[PDB]
RNA sequence: UGGCAUAGUUGC
DNA sequence: TCTGAATTTACGGGCGCAACTATGCCGGAC
DNA sequence: GTCCGGCTTCGCCCGTAAATTCAGA
């Protein structure tokens, strides 16, 4: 997977409900992984690694 | 490939396998079920214990063999007694109760 | 030789009985000590067995018959060669 | 020897016990010397000598000294095997905790103490306190204190106090609870609680407590104090290649528990500060959790390389581990391997063994020759001689080979006949020659295989080879009655080839004096293979008793079928040879063959039938050009029309008036119906291709072209391969099970252009995908299946039961697929067949329904009849013979002792795994249906209607309102000649009970939407919905009305998550309109993504579709996508929207309707009037207030949960709704099961009951029991005066029924061996090796065939 | 003289 | 402010069989 | 050459226990 920020979706097939979260992830070349998750509730959360 | 007799793992003393080392064909556990699916249970007993890991078994059936009788004595397998030991190696007592 | 055993299982119908008492025949016949009850065709003991079941004299019966009449035989012949 | 296993917990006691010796040094080996250390892990005098009989130190190196321990080092002189089996033991500096007991989910530690997980986590690696004997405090008992809390406790309760830290915190803990007394509190509490949760945990508690109060377990015990050490062994430094030894797992991981032991104890010699102390008790628990079992914890210990330590738990489990790794298959001398070429020449009973492979593996019996002959009196010599290959040895190889059987097998031994015993003929090559008919069960074909020899040895084995798995007795399937060696692909064709006719050959119309004349003529060159002619042919009947009758006649034939009749033996009919003879001919003909004349007659005949075949399709001459692949003239403007459609379906979704999904679902229709008229024109255009005469006007023929040819005989192919061979290849399918919208539009013999071979790739990729990452969840499925239903045997011959199922044609909705012959087909009925007419008894009771009683009830037209099945026996522990019914490899009964369970395993499991590995043989096209939108009545009779709520919409024409709605086309004589299911939303032109005729629909409708028909007329309210979260409006301005979708849940928005958009029907005041004679209002709820085209507002009526939602895809429809559904139903897994059925009987009345979720209440006539269901009210209900409902009836539609079927219907509901929802997959995908193995497995599954009322017995409560177990108690308590025990059956998935079993040999040697040992040593389980797997893997005589008798001897004589 | 890992490949 | 049921979330187990060839197998102080 | 030691995430599915959220009294 090329270096740069990627959106992805993991569609429905969390939460039992059909709703698709989004997930933003950061990759560098070499570094640490930085995601942006979503959650039903909508609540941005972050997670590192 | 094929083997009649030849050298056996060190921690189970069952045949070595690769035809680089003489090894012996695996009697898999689908094998096991086909043959429980006929009614082959000496045929089967001599393939799990006699051929692949009884000392005692496979040494007295080879003599047997030469001698001119087939006959097999069943025995244990020393896979099962490799097992009884990992058990005890942890905090699980299993033992072989008399009869 | 021997292509199919269906007579004979017809005559142990079982299928698995069949399988014992042919192997009982054949260890008599093998060790042996015994002789083949039907003329032998240069076949290995387990045909012969086999064979002697489908012309119907050797079965389960047959063979604890002939089992407890050679053990009496031993018994009266230690008997008699001891007192 | 033995005759059980016992399991329990390792007091310290015993570890000590079973050590001959502490290991107190982390060395192994010096390097320099290879000799073991002083006291390590690799010892001497602890573990036995390294030599055998052999003192270390070289003292005593003979067997006089046998027994005797040298003084300088103290080394027992004796043997090394005892080096395999002597364990040594580490005296911990301090108590452990052992993993597994911690971490087992539930975790027996943690709910011992009722405490949870984390906390005692946290205490256990330091990281807390736990106060033990808080006494007259401010302290709890399992409280816990931090640094902070311990500190604040300690200066202000400096007094006697007590809160330690560690596991031997947690040890005092367990060591000061009385297991009788907690047991005594725990069970008033339950007797004195009220909530349901706390119950189940209350009880879970109790039943850990009697558990270890029963067995001779204490608490404590599962604190380590002394570790066990593996004898030295089991875990061997093998020399690598150079001076350093093998990188050994186990050796590392106890080194670095000794290093820890050694590191505290010397800490704790010198009285090291309380911090450094602490961490290295941490550690030392660290280590010794990871050489339990690694990783579990967390922060799995990697060696050098980074790759995780194998641990003794991952050494035991998992399928690398010793249970499916070294007991359950292990590898076996006198075997051997080689690729397999095809020899022709060889009978059913034999296959060429290769010379060499011969020698190799006979080279004991060739000793025992050598030696009985006097060839080599020393084996040295006899050796030497078969090493050299003397001419010699050679004879005495097939002096040896004679009679001596072979087992041969193919690596994925799916079913009972991949491995087959045959007589070895010695060939000179380097491959085995397998008989061409075998292939076909072994799925062996000759591009590369490659089959493993296998040597009985010992009597009893070569008998067994003999007389159970030679391939002339495995003539029948064992997974269902069809034969298993039917001819394949060239004899067919040959066959096919000679059995044919045409208007006008060489030797025509002549009168032949019999088959032999024709033979004569043939080969003479004076009349060709296929020419009519007539033919005295004498065939015998033994319609007599016995007896076979000849009669002689002129029958009208061809001269290859006369040719043939030669072959076939003389009690078949000649009309069995009359025919073209394809490959289901040839299978039908070796099975009357079988049925009627017997098992040597069958072999005899199969073997001249595979050289008849061979030889005359070489004579044929039967090639392939590319001129044969004729392309049709129709193909063009069937592509243009096709094209047409999907344009218009494009501009009419450009207009918005279908959407994406429906449009894609017309799209794939018109394609399908498109490729299959394109179907049709080819085949049409290629069987008749043929026009010819010499001798005046033309007459067509079926065509003898090659592909066709080859397609009708059945030898390769079917309509799939061939259509993509001229007629257009049709759609592809994705991976995911997805349609490429896109067809491909040029077949094979035309290009594929890029852009095509682009859209085949998907499909190609699908197909080898499939193949090699899909087929671990067929084997998954089929090795579930064989361990749920191994230990079932048939032990009785007759139970006396008169329980049964009904077994009725199957018709799911066309035309009748297995009809009453083939599901009552060896099966011993139930009750007696009372004949149609009037109460004459048809049938006996007890009577094995063969094929002559099969026949007898055809031409008796019987329509149901009751059998006895495996499911509803009274024996205990097996089945009885007549329960089971017709063995399906044999003709017979089922013999006393033949294992069911394994057979109906693999049975159920083979066809899945074949299919999905045989997926990529289409390549990847997708194979789908028309979608019907219609049902054509075929014959004339009467038409009713099961399942079915209408009403008569405004036009008159009757609408389906209901969901299972079931038109059955009924005969004249009241039998259900056809069935067809009918949507809900459907029209139907004719009514209930109404005549018809053939070839005119009765019903009609829309297959891509889903209508939301109403039941009465009046306005349209848009209720309880607000614009923007509950639906999205789409506004049409032009024309000035709108549209509107309901979004589903996914789309709607969490704050005001519950709001439902519904349709309410109300009259012109403004009330609800209720339905006919109800107390509830017109009101129907709108699904998401529900299309509604109205306007608020808008008059409607009766019978009217107010909303339409698309329904959605469905993928391509084969195996790889229908084995889930299987594995579901095995599963008994609970369906998402499970249809609601009543408990009880009696009348039904609506309570509260407290909160949307509406109450139901069925008060029985006397009964229990109370009982109540909450039923939510965003759900229909079927019954309303008013009607009499049966136990087990729908409240609501959708899917029904097994385990409310069992519980409500009762076995035999469940049991046939299973064996109907298997056998529609199998069916699809043209698989044939008998439904045997299906019932028994269904038994394996309910095979478990759980207790209501104690009644007379020693039972608990509620405690779960084997069925069998309840059932003779039951049985022995009513034999006296007392009242047996009330029940109730479960329903378990195949897994949980797997791993719920008495054993616990056969739960560990499944899925989670650390849980099942875990609980097994807690319980103190004892294993009495009574079923298959126990037996196996214990490694004495299994109790299903030959061995039945011994084990039976051995119960008599215990 | 037997073990583990990685890579490649064959038959399903 | 408490308490039970149902729902959601976290986390552990499962993920076919058999076979053949090759290379590589520990990094840091005396 | 001979002797001695403790930085990777990223899969799909399902069963079961723990934590939360309703839904009340
Ligand atoms: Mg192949
Ligand atoms: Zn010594
Ligand atoms: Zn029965």
């Amino acid at each position: 997977r090329s270096p740069g920020v990627f959106f992805d979706s993991d569609k429905g097939k969390t939460h039992s409900s059909g709703k698709v979260l989004y997930n933003a992830r950061i990759i560098p070349y070499r570094g640490s992984w930085l995601d942006f998750e979503f959650d039903p509730k909508d609540n941005l959360f972050v997670r590192i690694d | 490939h094929a083997r009649s007799t030849g050298s056996y793992s060190l921690v189970t003393q069952q045949p070595l396998g690769g035809k680089a080392q003489f090894g012996g064909q695996r009697f898999g556990e689908m094998e096991v079920w086909a043959l429980e699916a006929y009614g082959a249970a000496y045929t089967l007993q001599e393939m799990l214990t006699v051929k692949s890991d009884d000392v005692n078994g496979r040494t007295k059936m080879y003599k047997n063999i030469v001698d001119g009788n087939h006959q097999m004595e069943p025995g244990m397998p020393e896979s099962f007694n490799v097992l009884l030991k990992e058990i005890r190696s942890l905090g699980i007592n299993i033992e072989l109760e008399d009869e | 030789a021997r292509v199919t055993v269906q007579d004979a299982v017809e005559k142990i119908g079982n299928r698995f009985d069949l399988v014992l008492v042919a192997a009982r025949r054949a260890r008599q016949m093998q060790v042996g000590g015994k002789d083949p009850l039907v003329p032998e065709e240069n076949d290995k003991t387990t045909v012969i067995a086999l064979r002697e079941i489908e012309e119907g004299l050797i079965n389960n019966q047959i063979l604890d018959v002939r089992e407890r009449q050679e053990q009496q035989e031993q018994e009266a012949a230690e008997l008699q060669a001891v007192t | 020897e033995f005759d059980a296993i016992k399991i329990a917990l390792a007091s310290p006691d015993m570890i000590r016990s079973w050590s001959f010796g502490e290991v107190k040094k982390p060395e192994t080996i010096n390097y320099r010397t290879f000799k073991p250390e002083r006291d390590g892990l690799f010892c001497a005098r602890i573990f036995g000598p390294v030599k055998d009989y052999e003192c270390l130190c070289g003292k005593y190196k003979r067997l006089k000294h046998r027994g005797v321990i040298c003084e300088k080092c103290g080394v027992e002189v004796t043997q090394t095997k005892v080096r395999r089996e002597r364990m040594g033991h580490i005296e911990l500096a301090s108590p452990t905790a052992h993993i597994w007991f911690l971490k087992s989910l539930p975790s027996r530690i943690g709910l011992l103490l009722d405490m949870p997980l984390r906390d005692i986590e946290r205490v256990l690696y330091f990281e807390s306190y736990v106060v033990i004997e808080g006494g007259m405090t401010n302290l709890e008992r399992q409280q816990i204190l931090t640094e902070e809390q311990y500190l604040d406790a300690l200066e202000e309760f400096g007094d006697e106090f007590d809160a330690k830290m560690g596991a031997e915190a947690i040890q005092a803990l367990l060591k000061s609870m009385d297991l009788e007394q907690e047991c005594e509190q725990l069970r008033e509490e339950l007797n004195e609680t009220n909530s349901e949760t706390k119950r189940k945990k209350l009880t879970k508690r109790i039943k850990l407590l009697e558990a270890f109060v029963q067995s001779g377990n204490k608490p404590e015990w599962m604190i380590l104090t002394v570790l066990p050490v593996l004898p030295p062994d089991l875990r061997p430094l093998v020399p690598l290649d150079g001076g350093r030894f093998a990188t050994s797992d186990l050796n590392d991981l106890y080194r670095r528990v000794i290093n820890r032991n050694n590191r505290l104890k010397r800490l704790l010699d010198l009285a090291a500060p309380d911090i450094i102390v602490r961490n290295e008790k941490r550690m030392l628990q660290e280590a010794v959790d990871a050489l339990l079992d690694n990783g579990r914890r967390g922060r799995a210990i990697t060696g050098s390389n980074k790759r995780p330590l194998k641990s003794l738990a991952d050494m035991i489990k998992g399928k690398q581990g010793r249970f499916r790794q070294n007991l359950l298959g292990k590898r076996v001398d006198y075997s051997g391997r080689s690729v397999i070429t095809v020899g022709p020449y060889l009978r059913l009973h034999q296959c060429g063994l290769p010379k060499k492979m011969a020698l190799e593996l006979f080279k004991p019996f060739i000793y025992g020759k050598l030696e009985l002959r006097g060839l080599a009196t020393t084996i040295k010599a006899a050796k030497k001689m078969v090493e050299r290959e003397e001419a010699v040895v050679w004879d005495i190889l097939d002096e040896v080979i004679r009679e001596h059987p072979v087992l041969l097998n193919r690596a994925p031994t799916l079913h009972r006949l991949g491995i087959q015993a045959f007589e070895p003929v010695l060939i000179e090559g380097k491959a085995i020659q397998l008989h061409p008919l075998v292939c076909a069960a072994y799925n062996a074909d000759f591009d590369g295989d490659q089959m493993a020899v296998h040597v009985p040895l010992t009597l009893e084995a070569q008998l067994e080879a003999r007389a159970l798995m030679m391939s002339t007795n495995n003539i029948l399937s064992p997974a269902n009655g069809e034969p298993i060696i039917v001819p394949s692909q060239d004899v067919v064709l040959g066959l096919y080839y000679m059995t044919r006719d045409c208007v006008n050959a060489k030797g025509e119309g002549m009168v032949l004096t019999g088959p032999k004349e024709a033979e004569r003529l043939y080969r003479s060159g004076l009349a060709s293979l296929h020419a009519r002619v007539k033919v005295r042919i004498t065939e015998y009947e033994k319609d007599a008793n016995g007896e076979l009758v000849a009669k002689t006649s002129l029958k009208d034939t061809t001269v290859g079928r006369a040719i043939l009749w030669m072959i076939v033996p003389k009690g078949l009919p000649y009309s069995i040879v009359n025919q073209a003879l394809g490959k289901k001919a040839i299978s039908k003909m070796l099975n009357t063959c079988y049925r009627i004349l017997g098992l040597k007659p069958t072999v005899i005949f199969a073997d001249q039938i595979m050289y008849t075949g061979f030889a005359y399709a070489a004579r044929s001459g039967a090639s392939v050009g590319i001129d044969d692949m004729v392309i049709p003239e129709k193909k063009h403007e069937i592509i243009s029309e096709a094209e047409a459609e999907v344009a218009e379906i494009q501009e009419q979704f450009q207009s918005g008036l279908v959407t994406a999904g429906e449009r894609y679902n017309k799209v794939i229709d018109i394609w399908a119906a498109a490729n299959d008229r394109v179907s049709k024109a080819m085949m049409d255009n290629l069987q008749t291709e043929t026009v010819i005469n010499r001798d005046g006007q033309e007459e067509k023929q079926v065509s003898f072209n090659s592909i066709y040819m080859m397609a009708d005989s059945g030898a390769r192919g079917s309509a799939a391969q061939i259509r993509q061979l001229a007629g257009m290849r049709g759609l592809m399918a994705k991976p995911d099970g997805s349609i490429i919208e896109t067809p491909i539009t040029a077949n094979f013999r035309e290009g594929l252009n890029v852009l095509q071979y682009f859209i085949s790739t998907h499909g190609a990729r699908k197909g080898l995908a499939d193949t090699a990452l899909k087929t671990a969840n067929s084997g998954y499925l089929t090795r579930r299946l064989v361990d749920v239903a191994q230990d079932l045997v048939v032990t009785e011959d007759d139970c006396g039961t008169h329980e049964g199922i009904m077994m009725t044609p199957v018709i799911e909705g066309g035309d009748v697929k297995e009809p009453l012959r083939d599901r009552v087909l060896g099966r011993v009925t139930a009750e007696d067949v009372l004949k149609p007419g009037t109460a004459d008894i048809l049938v006996p009771r007890n009577t094995l329904l063969h094929e002559q009683w099969c026949d007898l009830l055809e031409e008796n037209s019987v329509d149901a009849v009751k059998v006895r099945s495996v499911v509803s026996c009274d024996t205990d522990f097996g089945v009885c013979a007549h329960c089971y019914g017709r063995d399906l490899a044999r003709g017979h009964i089922i013999n006393k002792g033949e294992a069911i369970g394994v057979i109906a395993a693999q049975s159920i499991g083979e066809p899945g795994t074949q299919l999905t590995m045989r997926t990529f043989h289409i390549g990847g096209a997708a194979s789908r249906a028309a979608a019907e939108s219609s049902i054509q009545v075929k014959n004339k009779g009467s038409i009713k209607l099961s399942n079915v709520k209408s009403v008569v919409n405004s036009s008159g024409k009757l609408v389906i309102t209901s969901r299972n709605t079931e038109l059955k086309l009924i005969d004249e004589f009241g039998r259900t000649k056809e069935s067809y299911k009918v949507p809900y939303g459907a029209v139907l032109a004719k009514g209930d009970g109404e005549q018809v005729a053939g070839g005119e629909t009765v019903a009609n409708w829309d297959p891509h939407t889903m209508p939301v028909i109403t039941e009465v007329s009046g306005f349209v309210r848009f209720t309880d919905m607000i614009d923007g979260q509950t639906i999205t409006r789409q506004t049409d301005e032009l024309t000035g009305l709108s549209s509107l979708v309901v979004l589903d849940s996914a789309e709607r928005t969490a704050g005001g998550k519950d709001l439902r958009p519904a349709l309410k029907i109300v009259d012109a005041q403004g009330n609800d309109v209720l339905i006919p004679g109800t107390d509830m209002p017109a009101q129907y709820f709108l699904p998401g993504k529900a299309i509604v085209q109205l306007e608020d507002g808008v008059q409607i009526s009766s019978g009217d579709t107010l909303a339409r939602i698309p329904q959605e895809s469905g993928g391509t429809k084969d195996i790889t996508g229908g084995l889930p559904r299987v594995a579901d139903l095995f599963e008994a897994r609970r369906p998402k929207e499970p249809a609601i059925l009543a408990e009880i009987s009696g009348i039904v009345s609506f309570g509260k309707e407290t909160k949307g979720k509406r109450r139901l209440v069925i008060t029985p006539v006397d009964g229990s009037d109370p009982y109540e269901e909450m039923i939510p009210k965003w759900r229909q209900l079927n019954v309303f207030e008013g009607e009499r409902v049966e136990r087990g009836d729908v409240i609501s539609d959708g899917p029904e949960a097994p385990h409310d079927i069992l519980r409500l219907r009762g076995v035999h509901a469940v049991t046939r709704y299973i064996v109907n929802e298997v056998q529609d997959v199998y069916r699809l995908q043209g698989v044939k099961i008998n439904d045997k193995h299906i019932e028994v497995i269904v038994r394996q599954m309910l095979r478990k009951a759980t207790i209501v009322n104690a009644g007379s017995s020693d039972f608990l409560e509620g405690e779960q029991v084997e069925y069998s177990r309840v059932k003779i108690a039951n049985r022995e308590l009513e034999a006296n005066g007392k009242v047996g025990a009330t029940y109730s059956r479960d329903l378990l998935g195949i897994t949980k029924a797997s791993l719920a079993t008495e054993s616990f040999i056969s739960a560990a040697s499944f899925q989670e061996t650390t849980r099942v040992l875990t609980e097994a040593a807690v319980a103190g389980k004892r294993d009495e090796l009574r079923g298959l797997k126990e037996n196996v893997i214990v490694g004495r005589l299994i109790p299903a065939g030959t061995g039945y008798a011994y084990h039976q001897d051995r119960m008599r004589r215990r």
